[PDB]
């Protein structure tokens, strides 16, 4: 009856290699 | 948005168009976004439209995703972590 | 089948705003 | 809050009273309010209330809904996504678009 909210997984340090204002999709 | 390596979102559990929480560890914004697939072996982070304004290129960011589920299923869940080092090479 | 996810349902891309009222009464 | 032409709600699977992302393409800002349907044909975007300190005339935005299901049916989902051009003209494909 009682429904928690977990960490399902996660991705750690990883770095944006591209940063894009104008996409399409 | 945030478009990812596939191989990345398999070994995380993160499916296209889930929403994600991005935590940035270079600026310390935090914000919500949805997952787009971008190609396997491609090692791409790529942050599209409006979510550039919260990340540049080189920052050092963590991806989460949360489900929900009954209490007594929650008391042994195990959360799907993978760990990153250099130009997103997966240890 | 009892683990449940928060997906996109849909999106309006790149929509104009047209009008802003702090004062709106609704 | 924001009041959005029934015709734009209806193309991305929208509901009046149904909780709404805001994200702010020009000015970066990021909010949560509701949805409010305005007179269909109107092409109408209104940001009202304590939203209108987030965005003023002429900005760009994008506009989500989430909605919650199992793992099964979360990997085959398709999201409703609708495409805009020049006076809040709409189109089903990114194909026709400038930027």
């Amino acid at each position: 009856s009682m429904i928690r909210t977990m960490l399902q997984g996660k991705l750690h340090r990883v770095k944006v290699t591209h940063a894009d204002l104008h996409y399409e999709g | 948005x945030c478009a990812i390596d596939q191989d990345f979102l398999d070994a995380a559990g993160i499916l296209e168009n889930e929403a994600i929480d991005i935590w940035n560890v270079t600026n310390g914004k935090r914000f919500s976004t949805y997952a787009i697939a971008a190609e396997r072996g491609s090692r791409i982070i790529s942050v599209n439209g409006a979510a550039a304004h919260c990340a540049s290129v080189g920052d050092i960011v963590i991806i989460a995703s949360f489900v929900t589920m009954p209490d007594e299923e929650a008391r042994t869940w195990r959360p799907n972590v993978a760990y990153f080092e250099g130009d997103n090479e997966m240890k």
